[PDB]
């Protein structure tokens, strides 16, 4: 459950990322396949090495999600439902690799700004991002 | 942890850079204020009221820079962290009660602190290795649960 | 996340609690205290002795407490924000408990209610727990 | 995993009593209805769409044997649990990858599933011994992961 000063930060930071959105969603799933391999067998027929341009597509979708997301910080579980039919019903994605590519996404935005990634901002992305990890682990249709 | 040798490598070459007197201290900090619900063993540190608090808590700081030993230890010994963690395990498990969940987290606010202070130096390989670090030390210092 | 199913499933199987929701609360709470010692901290001051008035009483606070979100399911985060406040700002509670806890409801609730107790209502039991987990862990004020 | 000799004896007392043919394979298909990302590991189990589906597959209730078997080994070597686990071990975190939590959720159901056929005899002190046991069989099984 995000706090009213939760969804102000999230705003606030996700705004700052602004048009480097979909670089580092890209940019985070990189860091997951790399650092946890076992993650890559949801993506077979994905080309995961560095730079493919799959990944790259694929994360700019990642990050459409999430500033949608942000968008509608208040009614998720409505605005990603297409979302979370294909992660919880059908790909059945374990919530462990949530907790996984929200941390690369964490690492990734600590690497990008240095000079905006405060405690708070870190401690309400962090929140957001296993809010939105619920939405799309939970089967509510 | 495994570590090839260009990964050993480029872990060792990066530790170079980390200042031991203050990394410790926010990955701590960050911890009490990402998850809240560990500032519970910490009562006799003083206040930890705002993120202000918890940065600026000299006791955060000072006890940061023993964590950040703890993990230099581990950095000098990749091959036995079980045994180098031991006794630390038996102080957080039998002693202080810490679930190993939270092991894992501090470990991955670490890896946040350390790309907050290296950027783009921080390369997915260079984390990549990092993360199998971490991930011993949680697995050693949670060892008293086996 | 809940399903429409999962709040007819839970509605149902709770409501059939009734008049038990003290006792079998707790239950729950000294099966907790036996299986994990652990959350025996939180109680310093508390007789947890088998039979003790005190883990009476508590059990059935919990109980009603459970009653209360069960009833105001769809808007829990106002419902139990009081219990929010008391688990996550003043207690700050390691999520882990939480999970030992709900588990010693289900087993509870297995143990009382078989016919009641399916592979579908375990289910929906168990994301229920987990939402009320979540909002009581949660620091939203 | 130690328990003391009364533990002991009503853990066997109790075990003496389950369906073998049957405790294992509701075990393990409430654990795919009850945390579906489990299914993703059992896709050759074939139709898994519904609970009833689940519950009424086969495949899943032979699969279930196994699983209760192997706890049986275990209850009968609580002294070595990490022994006698090395093989399956080996099989879930080296060749299947399986999370280690999802041992301890798998656990956990079949401590459900007891209490649902002995009802009040599954006492909390018996479960309180049970809850030791299944945490060896995890622990043991995260060996690979651990
Ligand atoms: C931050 C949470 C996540 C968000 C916002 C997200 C979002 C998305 C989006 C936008 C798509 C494309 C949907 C479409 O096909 O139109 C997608 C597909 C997919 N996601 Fe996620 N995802 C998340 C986490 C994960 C995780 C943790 C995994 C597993 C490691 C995963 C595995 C997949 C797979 C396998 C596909 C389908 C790929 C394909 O066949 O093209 N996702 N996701
Ligand atoms: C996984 C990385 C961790 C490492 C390497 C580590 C390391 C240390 C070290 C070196 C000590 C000092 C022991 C001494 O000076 O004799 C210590 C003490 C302690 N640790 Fe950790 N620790 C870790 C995680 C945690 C976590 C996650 C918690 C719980 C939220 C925690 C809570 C404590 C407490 C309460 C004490 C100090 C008690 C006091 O002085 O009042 N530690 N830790
Ligand atoms: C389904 C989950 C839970 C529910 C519904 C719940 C509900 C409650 C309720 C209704 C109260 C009574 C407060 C009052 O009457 O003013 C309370 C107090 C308390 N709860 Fe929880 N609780 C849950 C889980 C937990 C867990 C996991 C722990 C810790 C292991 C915990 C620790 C406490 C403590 C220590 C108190 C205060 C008792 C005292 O010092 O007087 N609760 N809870
Ligand atoms: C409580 C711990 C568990 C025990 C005691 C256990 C035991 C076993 C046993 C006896 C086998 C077959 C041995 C053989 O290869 O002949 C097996 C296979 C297997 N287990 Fe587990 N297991 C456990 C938990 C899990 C969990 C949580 C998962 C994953 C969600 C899992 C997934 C599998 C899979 C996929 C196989 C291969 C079955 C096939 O597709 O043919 N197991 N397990
Ligand atoms: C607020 C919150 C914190 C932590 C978790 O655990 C991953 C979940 C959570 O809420 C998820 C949620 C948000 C909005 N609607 C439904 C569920
Ligand atoms: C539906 C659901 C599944 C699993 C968890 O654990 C992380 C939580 C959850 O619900 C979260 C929630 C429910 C109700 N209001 C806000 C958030």
């Amino acid at each position: 459950v995000l706090s009213p000063a939760d969804k102000t930060n999230v705003k606030a930071a996700w705004g700052k990322v602004g048009a480097h959105a979909g670089e580092y969603g890209a940019e985070a799933l990189e860091r997951m396949f790399l650092s946890f391999p076992t993650t890559k067998t949801y993506f077979p027929h994905f080309d995961l090495s560095h730079g493919s341009a799959q990944v790259k597509g694929h994360g700019k979708k990642v990050a459409d999600a999430l500033t949608n997301a942000v968008a509608h910080v208040d009614d998720m579980p409505n605005a990603l439902s297409a979302l979370s039919d294909l992660h919880a019903h059908k790909l059945r994605v374990d919530p462990v690799n949530f907790k996984l590519l929200s941390h690369c996404l964490l690492v990734t935005l600590a690497a990008h700004l240095p000079a905006e990634f405060t405690p708070a901002v870190h401690a309400s992305l962090d929140k957001f991002l296993a809010s939105v990890s619920t939405v799309l682990t939970s089967k509510y249709r | 942890v495994h570590l090839t040798p260009e990964e050993k490598s480029a872990v060792t070459a990066l530790w170079g850079k980390v200042n031991v007197d203050e990394v410790g201290g926010e990955a701590l900090g960050r911890l009490l204020v990402v998850y809240p619900w560990t500032q519970r063993f910490f009562e006799s540190f003083g206040d930890l009221s705002t993120p202000d608090a918890v940065m600026g808590n000299p006791k955060v700081k000072a006890h940061g820079k023993k964590v950040l030993g703890a993990f230099s230890d581990g950095l000098a010994h990749l091959d036995n962290l079980k045994g180098t963690f031991a006794t630390l395990s038996e102080l957080h498990c039998d002693k202080l009660h810490v679930d190993p969940e939270n092991f894992r987290l501090l470990g991955n606010v670490l890896v946040c602190v350390l790309a907050h202070h290296f950027g783009k130096e921080f390369t997915p390989p260079v984390q990549a290795a990092y993360q199998k670090v971490v991930a011993g030390v949680a697995n050693a210092l949670a060892h008293k649960y086996h």
